[PDB]
């Protein structure tokens, strides 16, 4: 699974990619 | 003595499991549990 200025933000998820692994 | 506090969310009780090739559990009592579920 491969993957700034003008008011733009990518907020974090509530559950981290690690807590997904815990559930 | 109260305050606002920040923590890592507990995803559940850390629960241990009694596995074996020869062990089992089976129940003897039960709740006829009632739930509400509500939808637009
Ligand atoms: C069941 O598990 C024990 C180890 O906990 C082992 O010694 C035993 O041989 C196993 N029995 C069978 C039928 O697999």
């Amino acid at each position: 699974v491969t993957l700034k200025f003008n008011g733009l933000t990518v907020l974090p998820p509530l559950l981290t990619d690690e807590m997904i692994a815990q559930y | 003595s109260q305050s606002i506090i920040a923590y890592t969310m507990s995803l559940g009780a850390e629960n241990s499991v009694a596995y074996s090739n020869n062990s089992i559990a089976i129940p003897i009592n039960f709740t006829i549990s009632v739930t509400t579920e509500i939808l637009p």
